[PDB]
């Protein structure tokens, strides 16, 4: 025995830091651990985003209903978020087709409202959520917070956002938060859709120009495992679009794809949001 | 090493620029001993600089324990989730002033 | 594995015990109880080492020179052995000179 | 034993906690790690003066590609853009050549004026008028 | 019980009534305290009635009545350092604890 | 040269002389420093405690 105590300490925080890692506990959420208060995070939160809430209606923007029926079913051994929830989603839904229509003003009716429906999606506003310690204040029933919850309560913050400092502010708040999720984004990552050319097609009767030509530019390698087919799509002998594939049919929907971009705004080159 | 270590892309956490600047840093906590040398400079660091760094910048929120401990500790969490529990022991007011606006600055 | 699993069992220490609370007390005698006694009168040990230093070829030519006439006789061999090893090392092996 | 040393694994796995990845026995046993790991910060500390060396060859490679590629050759290419004062170093031609490829034909094209411009100076001796991309604007 | 005090406002006029009692002059700021009995009268009546003792440490400083004076006008206060953190109007961000 | 020979001679001389003056000053201005009473009691503070 080597006697002594600060090698036996530090062995012991090693070993204990092993079993964290090898049988890591499950995820318990925040307020049930230790350095917790929910009105100065709740007044941090105001703070943090650089505007003004009113304390009880944000409060309410964080109480979910099914927080109400657990705490009654535990009771027996307050609002919910839900008409800020349809407000924040109503204000969200017009402002950000207000937005996409304000900037990109040639885009149909149909793709403006994939692109607000993907901004209000789930994986767009559960990843911003998580990020701006929303799960953090969340009071619901269980943990993790299942993603129409998350949602639910990001856009009952907006909600109590609006109620609280206007129409202007709550815009600048959805500018801010998810418009700047579209940067680095191309189109047909957003707004996915099927038979590009149909759709390239009847875009252009709309404008009434002639029915596009597939025309192969350029290719290499056409016998091989691995070509390079350059169908460009032309009209009246001019090109609207060319686009690269690996083989001839790929292309073709490559550049209907590249010829409805440069259409409708979605150019890599186009010009950024101004903020 | 490089390649001993894991390595990442340069980013950021939502594009952190663009509409607005936001404070990443969520939380604080100091757990600093009534009697104890260790964590001597970390008490007047309680006693002098701490309200001032909270009125410097409102979003965040510190905790100071105050247990009987033996090395004090400032835990920055953060709003990725992240968590950087770092140790103000034997440490002066100035290094510890430093170090604080050092968690508070970065992401 | 060279470090013990589990954290010994604590060292109880009463810092108020007999000879903790009562430590010092008389080693300033002599200054104030009118030289009757000398501090070096107050320690316990060898008689030899009481109230001297040396290194270790004075102690042992002390502890030889002033109870080698009791020591066991394989001790005393020892010691006898000792002196002259360390007559042999303080003066003829060294850096200083 | 009056005070033998108690904090040894710890000092033992400082070591062995960078050479995790090594291959064989170095992976394992103290003495072989050390060796191994003492020698790979050596060479970590090199390498940087290597990457900086081996970063600017390959910018050069590829301007050398990308002006190739116009008709033109490096060290025209380089030493016409100078004299035209465009200052651009090497990282932002290379990454031009790639990204935006009018935006080095125009490069290329301009230090093919200066070449020519140059050409036609240092044939006709003597007091001429100098080009228009010839003219350099000083700096007091 | 504590060394919990506040100065009276009328600490002064107390004052020149126990000086006064104790023994007059005009310019009685400039009073030597020389004397060891009736320093001890004095400081014993300021103890006893205002419940605050001159220390050990601080009894050879004053050898004046105005010394005296400037001593007794100084608000000395105590309470732990959690109920000074806790009533110096933190901002809403700091909670402070006291696990003790 | 700017000028001849002979024309040298004593012209930066003085500012040699005080140059050599100031660095013998610093020679001979090394002796050890000021001890304080506040440094000492600056480590009695390492007991400090809260109330
Ligand atoms: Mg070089």
């Amino acid at each position: 025995v080597k006697k002594g105590f600060r090698a036996a300490f530090r062995f012991q925080k090693e070993l204990e830091r092993q079993r964290l890692l090898r049988c890591p506990p499950p995820p318990v959420r925040r307020s049930e651990k230790p350095n917790w208060d929910y009105h100065a995070e709740i007044q941090a939160f105001g703070h943090r985003l650089q505007e003004n809430f009113s304390l009880d209606l944000l409060k309410t923007a964080f109480v979910n209903s099914c927080y109400i029926k657990s705490e009654e079913a535990k009771r027996q051994q307050l609002k919910s978020n839900q008409e800020l929830s349809e407000q924040g989603t109503s204000f969200s839904q017009t402002c950000l087709t207000q937005f996409l229509e304000d900037e990109y003003p040639d885009m149909p009716t149909e793709g403006i409202k994939n692109l607000v429906d993907f901004l209000t999606g789930e994986e767009v506003v559960c990843h911003v959520a998580r990020n701006l310690a929303v799960e953090q204040l969340t009071l619901s029933e269980e943990f993790p917070v299942p993603p129409a919850v998350l949602q639910q309560t990001f856009f009952a913050v907006i909600g109590a956002l609006l109620q609280s400092s206007g129409p202007e502010r709550t815009a600048l708040f959805i500018r801010d938060f998810l418009i700047t999720q579209m940067t680095g984004k191309e189109l047909f990552e957003m707004w996915k859709i099927i038979n590009p050319m149909g759709l390239l097609v009847e875009e252009l009767k709309k404008r009434n120009v002639s029915a596009p030509e597939s025309r192969l530019t350029r290719q290499s390698g056409g016998t091989t495992a691995l070509p390079l087919y350059f169908v460009g799509l032309y009209c009246d002998k001019k090109l609207i679009a060319e686009g690269p594939g690996e083989t001839v049919l790929v292309a073709e929907e490559e550049a209907a794809r590249v010829a409805l971009r440069k259409l409708y705004g979605f150019t890599e080159n186009r010009r950024p949001w101004n903020y | 090493t490089a390649r001993g270590t894991p390595s990442r892309f340069l980013a950021s956490v939502l594009h952190n620029g663009l509409g607005r600047y936001v404070q990443q840093l969520q939380r604080l906590s100091f757990s600093v001993s009534r009697d104890g040398a260790s964590s001597r400079g970390a008490r007047e660091f309680v006693e002098r600089e701490v309200i001032d760094f909270a009125r410097r910048n409102p979003g965040v929120v510190i905790y100071v324990n105050s247990r009987p401990c033996c090395v004090p500790r400032v835990v920055a969490e953060y709003l990725n989730g992240a968590v950087r529990e770092e140790s103000i022991h034997c440490k002066s007011v100035e290094e510890i002033s430093t170090l604080v606006q050092k968690l508070a600055d970065q992401s | 594995i060279g470090i013990r699993l589990t954290l010994p069992p604590p060292k109880v220490v009463d810092r108020w015990n007999e000879k903790r609370a009562m430590f010092g007390v008389y080693d300033n005698i002599g200054i104030l109880g009118n030289f009757e006694k000398h501090p070096k009168e107050l320690i316990r040990g060898p008689i030899w080492l009481r109230g001297w230093k040396g290194n270790e070829l004075q102690r042992c030519i002390r502890k030889r020179k002033m109870v080698g006439s009791r020591m066991f006789a394989d001790d005393l061999h020892n010691l006898n052995k000792r002196i002259r090893y360390l007559y042999k090392h303080f003066n003829r092996h060294g850096k200083f000179r | 034993l009056r005070n033998r040393v108690t904090d040894r694994y710890f000092r033992i796995q400082e070591v062995l906690k960078h050479a995790r990845h090594f291959r064989g026995r170095k992976n394992r046993c103290y003495r072989l790690a050390v060796r191994t790991v003492i020698r790979a910060f050596v060479k970590c500390t090199k390498a940087r003066y290597l990457k900086k060396k081996n970063m600017r060859t390959l910018w050069i490679n590829r301007i050398t590609a990308a002006s190739q590629e116009h008709g033109l050759k490096y060290p025209a290419l380089i030493g016409n853009l100078v004299k035209c004062q465009v200052e651009l170093n090497r990282k932002v031609l290379a990454d031009l050549a790639i990204y935006e490829p009018k935006t080095f034909k125009s490069l290329a094209a301009l230090a093919s004026r200066r070449r020519h411009e140059g050409f036609a100076a240092a044939l006709g001796d003597g007091k001429e008028p100098e080009g228009i991309f010839s003219r350099v604007v000083q700096y007091h | 019980r504590s060394r919990a005090y506040t100065p009276p406002e009328d600490l002064q006029s107390r004052l020149e009534s126990y000086v006064k009692e104790v023994f007059l002059p005009s310019n009685w700021q400039d009073i030597s305290l020389e004397d060891s009995r009736l320093k001890f009268n004095l400081l014993a009546h300021l103890a006893d009635d205002l419940g605050h003792v001159v220390p050990n440490s601080r009894l050879h400083q004053m050898c004046r009545v105005r010394d005296v004076l400037d001593f007794y006008n100084v608000p000395i206060q105590d309470r732990s350092k959690f109920d000074e953190l806790s009533a110096s109007n933190l901002p809403p961000n700091l909670k402070i604890t006291w696990s003790y | 040269p700017y000028m001849t020979r002979e024309q040298e001679r004593g012209h930066a001389a003085v500012r040699r002389r005080e140059a050599f003056e100031a660095i013998k000053a610093a020679a001979t201005s090394k002796f050890p420093p000021h001890r304080f009473i506040a440094d000492q009691l600056d480590h009695l503070n390492v007991t400090k405690k809260w109330s």
